């Protein structure tokens, strides 16, 4: 059942990244698929995960 | 619409070769703990486009110490033969029903020497002149083993009609009857396409590239296209020859799916072998076939010609 | 304060394996030849 | 003591010869490596997403040189020229002078980054921790002149990478 | 027609690829590019000299074996004959002669890549 | 007008060049080993479309990795002179950029620039693998800002 579990997690990350638009933006710009906790934000506009 | 079918044969093979240059760089890297190309588009899907554009718009240098006629003809031969050698393949309904399809394609398989020799000599470099003869000797000395293996395998099929080969297998995978033979055949295929275990022509210590040294940009990329089209073509040949599949005439798509899956699996085995094994030496390379492969192939051919007679199971001629 | 620095734990350290533990796997040569010949024979039948 | 590496000669019974003949004919060690590489294919790929993720470092990391300054804002360099006498590549050049206030600061303090070999000898030589090497390594330039630093460039480096250098020194001065 | 049409399509397609390859890009055409290459140097005064070789024997025994491969090619059609016994003995003769030629090649150096 | 079409076309071309630069290795000293570490699993140069392995005939960028001595200089010169256009040469390491530790030697040239044009100066002794990789990315952004056909159309 870990296969359907990882399928569910893969469909969960598309929700974690602010929906389809945010997910596609992250995939195309940052070459990343995973979502981490926002540990901080600098003045210039970079999110630290 | 015949020409439309032709184009539907060439063009998809061209995209297949193009994305093979991505799947190899991904498979190899993952085999050696590398993520592979995933920056050009999603999961590196767009990467083959960029390198192709670069090589098209890269400067093609004319070899000053060369006769341009062969410097241009050799890519023509290598590429055109590689694609037209896809013509008689048994897709559920093969494009051209040539009565001697297997012999047709085996004969065209020998023609790659006729690009190798002109590339190696016309470019006029030491690495080129060495690698031309070395690679020529490789491929010609393995073509014989390919020939006896093809004959011995076919002696149970019935004829040289390559469409009836499916009808030969139908029940059981043909490898189950000729696994000793296929094990040689596959390896000889690995030798004929000049792959890392058996390449011997690149040899990036003493041959560097062997034949594609002075070739640059487009004519250079054409030989890669030939090389990584022969990969798919011979893996597909082996796939049908030994790894049979079902084919219901009312549903042609089923055999198509099974066959493409077999071809992908065999190409992945190609990449699998190259990602692990060391590279042969010319001494051992020809020792492998002259001393070891050829006697076993001769004996197996004798076995596979005597077997249908004693079992009273000669295959149907028509 | 007492002097302290990067030191091994008081119980030393756990053993570090160095012997080649290359695994052994595979049927007997007779078994391999037998299974190959049996698959062959089924194929010919 | 010593161990002989390859004296394990094989036996010659029927079982051993059959096994060796099978391994030679029915390629086995070949398949062994072919399956090991498969195990490495399904594993987790070791790859760091640059530049989004950077490699791990240490507080002792030696990188771009920089000229720090006291909490009051005054530059720590008293131009003792110890760092110039220490740099094995002689990439450091100082000219000193009695300033208007008087404190002997450097009229000229330039480090030839193309001559520098990034050893950290200057910082350990400095008796006031004036010269230091910041954690920055992201200063790959386009022109050779861009690399040849000046006193003002070193001061700007010390004023940009400053919280970094202060934090690293606070975490490392006890070791040194 | 059909088959010939496929061969024509493939050769013209290949020629378009080479034409775009050799014509589209732009080159400054400066002289020192023409200097040949060998791992950093140029191939001195060679890459066309007669090639003192030894595997010529392997090259020629290739052809000598290729004739016999051509001889044994008709086998799949030949197995469909009434007098199977003669076909069996005589094909077996052909493969035995293959093996005997290889063996004489073997013991008398021969296929042993000359030194 | 023509700027739209020519800019889109040359943007396509320079993107294709940018994501498929092929290094000509050329490691002379410890900078070579650091570059090799940069192609190791961790940083994985091969991900970015860079291929590390490249014969000098089929290559886009030379990394002068290590000290360049007098005896080497003619060989490096013949290698670069044969390099097809476009050819951007990056110099890694203080030794290759200019002088080095052995700046005041007798058989070491005082910089790759005195031998061959340098497009990106990568500092470090050695430049830690990711610094090299950042220099490669800087060259990629340089290829992004390329206006060949614009200048042709606006010559
Ligand atoms: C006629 C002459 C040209 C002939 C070639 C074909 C036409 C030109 C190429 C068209 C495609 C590429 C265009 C340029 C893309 C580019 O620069 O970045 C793309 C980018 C890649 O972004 P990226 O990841 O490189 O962004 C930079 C990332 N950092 C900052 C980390 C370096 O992606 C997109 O623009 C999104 C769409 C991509 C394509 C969508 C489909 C992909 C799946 C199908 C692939 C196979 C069928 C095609
Ligand atoms: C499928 C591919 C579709 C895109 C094809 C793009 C072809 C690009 C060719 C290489 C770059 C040269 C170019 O764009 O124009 C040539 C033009 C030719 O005219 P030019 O004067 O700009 O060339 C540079 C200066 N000389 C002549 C001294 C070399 O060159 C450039 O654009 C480079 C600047
Ligand atoms: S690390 Fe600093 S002190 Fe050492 S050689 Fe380089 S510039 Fe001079
Ligand atoms: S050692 Fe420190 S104080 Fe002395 S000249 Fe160098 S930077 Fe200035
Ligand atoms: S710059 Fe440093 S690492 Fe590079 S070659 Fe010179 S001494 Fe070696």
């Amino acid at each position: 059942m870990e296969l359907v579990q990882v399928l569910r997690r893969g469909l969960q990350q598309v929700s974690g990244h602010g929906g389809l638009r945010g997910y596609l933006r992250v995939l195309f710009r940052a070459n990343d698929v995973r979502v981490g906790t926002l540990v901080g934000e600098d003045k210039y506009g970079n999110k630290y995960y | 619409m015949f020409m439309i079918n032709i184009l539907s044969l060439i063009i998809p093979i061209l995209l297949a070769v193009a994305f093979l240059t991505l799947v190899e760089r991904k498979v190899l890297g993952y085999m050696q703990l590398r993520k592979g190309p995933n920056v050009v588009g999603p999961y590196g899907l767009l990467q083959p486009i960029a390198d192709a554009l670069k090589l098209v718009t890269k400067e093609p240098l004319r070899p000053g110490t060369s006769s341009i006629s062969m410097f241009i003809i050799a890519p023509i031969l290598g590429l055109s033969l590689a694609l037209t050698m896809w013509v008689p393949l048994p897709m559920p309904y093969p494009l051209i029903n040539m009565n001697l399809g297997v012999l047709f394609m085996l004969a065209m398989s020998s023609l790659a020497v006729y690009s190798i020799l002109w590339s190696g000599w016309a470019s006029n470099s030491k690495y080129a002149l060495i690698g031309a003869l070395r690679a020529v000797a490789q491929t010609i000395s393995y073509e014989v083993t390919l020939a006896i293996i093809l004959l011995s395998v076919l002696l149970m099929n019935g004829s040289y009609t390559l469409s009836t080969l499916i009808t030969t297998q139908e029940h059981i995978w043909m490898i189950f009857t000729s696994w000793p033979l296929a094990m040689m055949w596959f390896i000889s295929t690995l030798a004929e396409t000049n792959r890392a275990p058996f390449d011997l022509t690149e040899g990036e210590s003493e041959l560097v590239s062997g034949f594609n040294v002075e070739y640059a940009a487009g004519p250079f990329a054409m030989f890669f296209m030939a090389e990584y089209a022969n990969i798919i073509m011979m893996n597909a040949f082996t796939a049908i020859l030994f790894l049979g599949a079902s084919h219901d005439p009312h549903t042609p798509e089923l055999y198509t799916i099974n066959f493409v899956l077999k071809t992908l699996a065999l190409t992945i085995t190609f990449l699998w072998i190259r990602a692990s094994y060391p590279r042969f030496r010319y001494d051992q390379l020809m020792h492998l076939l002259w001393k070891s492969f050829l006697p076993l192939t001769l004996a197996l051919c004798m076995w596979h010609i005597s077997l249908p007679i004693m079992t009273a199971s000669i295959p149907p001629q028509s | 304060s007492k002097v302290k620095q990067d030191m091994p734990p008081p119980g030393g350290y756990g053993p570090i394996d160095y012997k080649r533990n290359l695994p052994r796997r595979g049927l007997s040569g007779y078994s391999m030849f037998a299974v190959g010949i049996g698959t062959l024979l089924f194929g010919y039948w | 003591t010593y161990k002989f590496v390859n004296m394990r000669e094989p036996s010659m019974d029927m079982k051993s010869v059959t096994d060796r003949a099978a391994q030679t004919l029915l390629w086995t060690e070949l398949v062994r490596g072919l399956g090991m590489t498969l195990s490495y294919l399904f594993r987790e790929p070791a790859t760091i997403n640059y530049p989004f993720e950077k490699g791990p470092l240490s507080p002792r990391f030696r990188g771009e040189h920089a000229l720090r300054r006291y909490p009051s804002g005054e530059e720590r360099c008293i131009a003792c020229k110890l760092c110039e006498a220490v740099c094995p590549a002689q990439a450091i050049t100082i000219e000193a002078e009695p300033r208007a206030d008087g404190s002997r600061r450097t009229t000229r303090y330039d480090i030839d980054m193309t001559k520098c070999i990034y050893c950290g000898f200057c910082q350990e030589a400095c008796p006031v921790d004036a010269i230091v090497e910041g954690p920055n390594f992201e200063f790959s330039t386009e022109t050779h002149e861009e690399l040849l630093y000046n006193k003002e460039k070193l001061l700007n480096n010390g004023d940009k990478w400053e919280a970094e250098i202060a934090a690293n020194i606070q975490a490392d001065y006890l070791y040194r | 027609m059909n088959i010939m049409l496929t061969l024509l399509t493939n050769v013209t397609l290949a020629s378009l690829l080479v034409l775009i390859a050799f014509w589209l890009p732009q080159l400054n055409a400066y002289s020192e590019k023409t200097s040949p290459y060998e791992c950093g140097f140029d191939p001195m005064g060679s890459a066309r000299l007669p090639f003192s070789m030894k595997f010529f024997l392997v090259a020629i025994t290739f052809l000598l074996f290729d004739l016999e491969i051509a001889l044994l090619l008709p086998l799949p059609w030949a197995s469909q004959t009434n007098n199977l016994k003669t076909m069996l003995t005589m094909a077996l003769f052909l493969l035995i002669l293959l093996a005997a030629s290889l063996a004489y090649e073997w013991t008398q150096k021969g296929l042993e890549w000359a030194e | 007008r023509g700027e739209y079409v020519v800019a889109k076309l040359d943007d396509l071309v320079n993107w294709a060049r940018r994501s498929s630069l092929w290094p000509m290795t050329f490691g002379l000293a410890c900078c070579a080993v650091e570059m090799m570490h940069m192609a190791a699993p961790r940083y994985d140069m091969d991900r970015f479309g860079v291929v590390f392995r490249a014969s000098p005939r089929q290559s886009d960028v030379m990394i002068v990795a290590g000290t360049l001595t007098n005896k080497m200089a003619p060989a490096l010169r013949k290698v670069y002179d044969q390099m097809p256009e476009p050819r951007y040469v990056v110099s890694m390491g203080s030794c290759a950029n200019g002088g080095g530790y052995y700046h005041y030697s007798y058989s070491v040239v005082r910089g790759c620039d005195r031998i061959v044009p340098v497009d990106i100066y990568v500092p470090g002794c050695p430049p830690t693998a990711e610094a090299l990789l950042y220099g490669i990315l800087q060259l990629q952004r340089k290829i992004k800002r390329e206006k060949r056909l614009r200048i042709w159309y606006r010559r």
